[PDB]
RNA sequence: CCUUCUCAAACAUUCUGUUUGGUAGUGAGUGAUACUCUUUGGAGUUAACUUGAAAUUGCUGGCCUUUAGGCGAACAAUGUUCUUAAA
């Protein structure tokens, strides 16, 4: 027997949610058409929380790079549109805490600020990667003897290199180092590596977990902004803290 | 009987912002909160000259 | 007696027909739903219209929400008479401007400025103090 | 240019036209409302084709805000002025560094807001337009400016008191004190508000007659004029009393063939 | 070795981390007496940059306030050169059993003048230095095993190697 | 019942730690000396002392007031709905005293007045008034007059 | 039972200046003087006031797309589908 509340207030944060993503649609059309006189900032930006707490701001690069982007359990009572779902249904990150690799360019670069509000993003660590790569990773595989939905974690590098022998993949110690290398290939490797899975960070429920809760939420209330601004400046989190709590 | 440190450093705060009148500092709210009585200022003030400064 | 018609008021703002209809189904089945909306801008007028498939439910829904407090303000709720019949509610839209071409070519509406500045000029002589503009 | 001469005879006839007389004791709205002078702008396609709540600030010879003041020192609304500034701003600014800058020229601060003041203080339509309705200077950062229109409600943004003012306290990477300082001199004393609706028309608020110099009047609209004939193209020029009927006074014939 | 674990549902972990924290604390003052009888400071400093290039033993500076032959500094002055291809824990922390340097190219993209080694497990060799020694890595195996210099021949891609048996 | 907690946990009263911890700041403000300024506007809370919240009304001050139902001595309690009807003031009866302890750092308190409110709040303390009065007064009146009971178990 | 675009660039050194861009609204009601077209269908602008977010049916703009979306973005577009805020 639904509520009376929420079924209002959803529709208000639908309609700041949708708002906020038309009018990033609008700036970005006028960014990238260049029929430019009107708008905010040309260029674009990236914040950079860390440690009361300092964000650091640095001008857009125009450069390929990695990034390990997170999903986080969204704003508190949103019902989300079809273009958030649609960018997020292409990078694979429904069912939360699934931090995934992506690749920083100019044109993947748009959907950074709408999918924003709803995971986060940073730098990681080589070192942090690798530890990422080796406690963690499933493979979907084709097998000897299958009905064939089925993910193997990272052991044969036989495996690696029967299927990336094309691409002259072997060794995962490889496939970590040309995702940090991105020189090759490295999408190659988001069709192989292309589940992930992260943990729940608190054990939740009962006394000595649910003030680590209320700790955490006001940690991540001051760590993520909302913007809704359009000219929304990208945060960056240092992820390598970061995965000495999801790994 | 002497005064204490803070309430004649208090005074001394009194008698800079206002001066000698005391209309002015009995509506004074910074540094009157206590509200004090129309001639309980002139009487610490006037034990607070007698003490320090004339 | 009452009808399974029903007036509600003090809407809350971005609460919708949609949203009606998604709650008051709860209730029971719903005839229709309907709120009043603005003109030039389709925005809530915070009261509307509901019809159930019974009287007996809308009763029910009425007794349980009528000084209900929601998002702020409370709401108010009463069914109607018997005799009450829903009419002229539609869902308005953000009415957006249109820009329609000038008929006249540009000399006659010259000719219309020359002829309408005399014709302010002997207003104000018509009104009238001087003026020799 | 604008034949000054013909506006001086306009404002003269506007003055005869005020001159011109149970009653209440505290007088009429209205006979404050005819007393005053407003500026009236046709031109083509003052539309951005879109709303602009933003406010031209135009470059004025005279300031009409003192005698704004002076007169509402006997008047029974109080001239305020509101500023709105960020949390962080709030937080190094205090009240007695704006008030020794001011009482160097003679102005005076009001109150000054924070976003969230207006978002949990004010979140209330009686006591938010009760608010607003005091004053009748209201500035903002022009970083909340354009985050306004949510919290401020649109019964501010229907007057030209009640809608704020872009004011800017950073001119470097941080604000600086000196910025505000001067910025609100800038804005105060040398600039005048101009809303921009949409159609073809537009209304300029200059204010009554009891004010200023009639020749001082003169000046400051045929400065602002010229301005905006520099600005827009523009079809006419009526300014009038919003009791009184028009004065055309300027007009280009050609703006409507330039149109198409 | 560092590879993810399907965990097992019949295990329960509240036995196993009783043992935990029992050794961990037990483990920490050993630690304790380790480092302070061996006359350097017990915690360990790490360079934070060097912990992001790899999360080892060698992230790790140990400061101040022979060996014994042959095993310790075995293979002294020794400069090796481990691939990308090589699995670098266990190995680096044979080099770091040896005294002998590390350098890992999966090392050098996060960002070689006296490698003369190197340690690789492929079989096509790509440029094929003659200066430079092509071993795979069961040599360093066999050599700490004997604690003696073996030929490399055997280790050298792609011969086919002695099934090792150490000694137990 | 639900919105009037979610009003007054914003009006929680001090507990003795977060006195004595603000205590501790200031204190230690005073002994640097660094005396940073005088300036607090007030302390607004639930009030919760019943002869306090009594003593709130016959003046009156009381806004609202909430009313536990269950007082083993009940003779306490009866006349404040009948005090709080002549007073004008707008009683509300509330179901536990448990629940109005922990809303005041009690075991249990069995009366809760308040009456200071910050002009964010005050907006919302009337249309609670406006609703209590259209849920409790308008409701239950006559019934209230009613002999309950009486039906046998 | 949610929380609202809390800055951009250019020039210049003046211990901070100068220019430009960046803002869709709470509903209802009163009402001055007008302006502009549209081809009578009115449309779009213009002073000022009221109101506890108050509340009772103003009958069906246009154009375009897909099976609802843009006109403040045209090969423009959109859905209500996130679970340790559970049970």
């Amino acid at each position: 027997f639904v509520r009376a509340e929420s079924i209002v207030a959803k529709t208000l944060a639908t309609s700041r949610e949708k708002e906020r993503i038309k009018r990033v649609s609008i700036l970005e059309d006028k960014k990238a058409k260049n029929e430019t006189q009107h708008i905010a900032s040309g260029k674009d930006f990236i914040l950079k929380i860390t440690e009361g707490l300092i964000r650091e701001k640095t001008t857009y690069d125009g450069k390929p790079a990695l990034l390990f982007i997170v999903r986080v359990r969204g704003p508190l009572a949103v019902n989300i549109p079809n273009k958030a779902f649609k960018i997020l249904s292409l990078l694979r990150l429904v069912e939360t805490n699934t931090g995934v690799f992506v690749k920083l360019t100019k044109n993947v670069y748009p959907l950074l600020k709408v999918i924003a509000p709803y995971v986060v993003i940073g730098k990681p660590s080589l070192s942090s990667i690798r530890s990422l790569i080796q406690k963690r990773g499933r493979i979907i595989y084709k097998g000897e003897n299958e009905a064939e939905p089925h993910e193997i974690v990272l052991n044969d590098n036989n495996i690696v290199e029967e299927q990336l022998g094309d691409h002259g993949i072997i060794c995962v110690e490889d496939i970590i180092h040309e995702i940090a290398t991105m020189g090759e290939s490295f999408s190659v490797c988001n069709f192989f590596l292309q589940p992930f899975k992260l943990n729940r960070e608190v054990s939740g429920f009962g006394s000595l977990n649910r003030l680590r809760k209320i700790k955490q939420r006001e940690a991540e209330s001051r760590t993520r902004q909302f913007s809704n601004a359009a000219t929304a400046p990208v945060i960056e989190v240092d992820i390598d803290s970061l995965l000495a709590k999801l790994n | 009987r002497s005064q204490s440190e803070r309430e004649e450093e208090w005074l001394e705060k009194l008698y800079k912002k206002h001066g000698d009148d005391y209309k002015k500092m009995f509506f004074d709210k910074k540094l009157n909160i206590y509200q004090q009585s129309e001639g309980d200022l002139k009487r610490r003030l006037l034990r607070w000259k007698k003490r320090n400064g004339i | 007696e009452y009808s399974g018609i029903i007036y509600v008021s003090r809407l809350p703002h971005g609460f919708h027909e949609k949203e009606l209809s998604k709650y008051f189904a709860q209730f029971g089945d719903l005839k229709e739903v309907r709120l009043a909306r603005n003109k030039k801008t389709g925005n809530s007028r915070h009261y509307g219209f509901l019809e159930f498939v019974n009287k007996e439910d809308a009763m029910i829904a009425q007794e349980s929400m009528n000084n209900y407090l929601l998002m702020g303000h409370l709401l108010q709720v009463r069914v109607l008479p018997k005799g009450a019949k829903i009419e002229k509610l539609y869902k308005y839209k953000k009415r957006v401007l249109v820009e329609k071409g000038i008929t006249k070519p540009v000399k006659q509406l010259k000719d219309n400025m020359k002829q309408k500045h005399e014709e302010r000029i002997k207003k104000l002589a018509k009104s009238g103090i001087e003026f020799k503009w | 240019a604008i034949p000054r001469e013909r506006v001086i005879k306009a404002v003269n006839e506007l003055i005869k036209f005020t001159s011109k007389p149970k009653n209440l004791l505290e007088d009429d709205e209205e006979e404050l409302k005819k007393d005053l002078q407003l500026i009236v702008v046709n031109n083509k396609s003052f539309t951005g084709t879109s709303k602009s709540f933003k406010l031209k600030l135009l470059n004025v010879k005279h300031s009409f805000y003192k005698p704004w003041k002076e007169a509402s020192a006997t008047a029974v609304k109080d001239f305020k002025v509101l500023l709105i500034l960020k949390d962080s701003d709030i937080k190094k600014v205090s009240e007695d560094d704006l008030f020794d800058q001011l009482d160097s020229e003679g102005i005076k601060v009001d109150e000054i807001i924070c976003g969230k003041d207006l978002k949990t203080v004010y979140k209330a339509y009686e006591a938010r337009n009760a608010f607003i309705s005091q004053f009748s200077l209201i500035l903002a950062d022009d970083s909340i400016v354009t985050s306004l229109p949510k919290l401020m409600g649109g019964k501010a943004y229907n007057k030209v008191e009640t809608t704020p003012i872009s004011i800017r306290t950073h001119a470097n990477k941080e604000f600086s004190l000196t910025t505000l300082t001067n910025n609100i001199k800038k804005v105060y004393m040398n600039q005048l508000p101009v809303k921009l609706p949409r159609g073809t028309t537009l209304n300029v608020h200059l204010g009554n007659l009891e004010w200023l110099r009639p020749e001082e009047f003169v000046d400051n609209v045929e400065l602002i004029s010229e301005q905006l004939i520099k600005a827009y193209q523009i079809r006419s020029i009526f300014i009038k009393t919003n009791r009184s009927p028009v004065l055309p006074l300027y007009y280009n014939q050609d703006v409507l063939d330039e149109l198409e | 070795f560092k590879f993810p674990e399907n965990i097992p549902s019949d295990v329960d972990f509240r036995i196993m981390l009783t043992f935990l924290e029992f050794y961990s604390t037990l483990l920490h003052f050993v630690l304790y007496k380790l480092y302070t009888d061996s006359g350097l400071i017990y915690p360990p400093k790490l360079d934070l940059k060097k912990d992001k290039i790899i999360s080892g033993l060698s992230s790790y500076i140990l400061e101040s306030r022979k060996y014994d032959s042959p095993v310790a500094s075995l293979f002294s002055a020794f400069v090796f050169y481990v691939s990308r291809e090589v699995p670098i824990d266990i190995l680096e922390f044979l080099i770091l059993s040896c005294g002998g340097n590390v350098i890992s190219e999966a090392a050098m993209d996060q960002i070689m003048s006296k490698v003369t080694h190197q340690i690789v497990d492929r079989p096509v060799l790509k440029n094929k230095v003659a200066g430079r020694t092509y071993i795979q890595p069961q040599w360093i195996f066999d050599c700490i095993n004997k604690g003696e210099l073996v030929p490399a021949n055997k280790y050298l891609p792609g011969e086919a190697l002695p099934p090792h048996l150490s000694p137990w | 019942a639900a919105e009037t907690f979610k009003l007054f946990n914003k009006y929680r009263p001090e507990t003795a730690a977060e006195k004595k911890e603000r205590l501790t700041k200031e204190a230690a403000a005073v002994a640097e000396g660094k005396s940073k300024q005088d300036a607090s506007p007030k302390p607004y809370a639930v009030k919760y002392g019943l002869n306090h919240v009594v003593a709130l009304i016959e003046n009156k001050k009381a806004k609202l007031v909430l009313i536990a139902n269950d007082v083993d001595p009940i003779e306490l309690v009866v006349f404040l709905p009948a005090l709080c009807k002549k007073m004008g003031v707008p009683y509300a009866i509330v179901k536990g005293k448990a629940r109005l302890g922990t809303l005041v750092n009690q075991k249990t308190s069995a009366v809760a007045a308040l009456t200071e409110v910050r002009a964010e709040d005050e907006a919302a303390l009337a249309k609670l008034v406006s609703t209590i009065d259209a849920n409790f007064a308008d409701k239950y009146d006559e019934v209230k007059k009613h002999w309950g009971g009486g039906i046998l178990g």
